[PDB]
């Protein structure tokens, strides 16, 4: 017997026998470790780029609404500060004094408060070096 | 993980709803 490190082949086991093998052997390749990349993330891993032209949509449908109850009680100082409310407001603004878009702008504002909870917490993690 | 357009429905509404429900009180309140 010629215990140890022995591995089955096909001419050896011409002129001698084996035993039934007890651990598999193969062929593997190994490489040292590599260093990881992020591609740049497209708008920081959102909601699909359905919802960068969604939110076009009602804001510029709902700064109409606003015009046009403004007349009633410029609309070139009403996009400022529509929007820019939406991103950690600290801009210079302009704010009318009509009372009924008054209450409705701090509907809208509210809906900046929540929209941070989809740009927050997911964000954190999913800006590492990925794709191994 | 991906937030897409869905699973973000219940707050759509509420700046429609206030669109609606806006238009109602402005009368009133004219009348006012
Ligand atoms: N020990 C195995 C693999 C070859 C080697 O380790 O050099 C054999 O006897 O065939």
């Amino acid at each position: 017997m010629a215990i140890g490190s022995l591995t089955i082949n096909e001419e050896r086991s011409e002129i001698v026998d084996f035993s039934v093998p007890f651990v598999e052997t193969g062929i593997s390749v190994m490489v040292a470790r590599s260093n990881g990349t992020v591609s740049p993330s497209a708008f920081l891993e959102p909601y699909s780029p359905a919802v960068w032209v969604m939110m076009f949509v009602m804001c510029l449908t709902v700064v109409a609404v606003t015009v046009f109850i403004f007349e009633y009680l410029t609309i070139g100082k009403s996009i400022w500060l529509l929007w820019a409310l939406v991103f950690n407001n600290s801009v210079p603004v302009e704010n009318p004094r009509g009372t009924t878009s008054k209450i409705m702008v701090l509907v809208w504002a509210f809906f900046a408060v929540i929209f941070l909870a989809s740009y927050t917490a997911n964000l954190a993690a999913f800006m590492i070096q990925e794709e191994y | 993980a991906t937030l897409t357009f869905e699973n973000m429905a219940g707050v759509f509404m509420l700046v429609a709803g206030g669109i609606v429900a806006g238009i109602f009180l402005i009368f009133i309140e004219i009348a006012y």
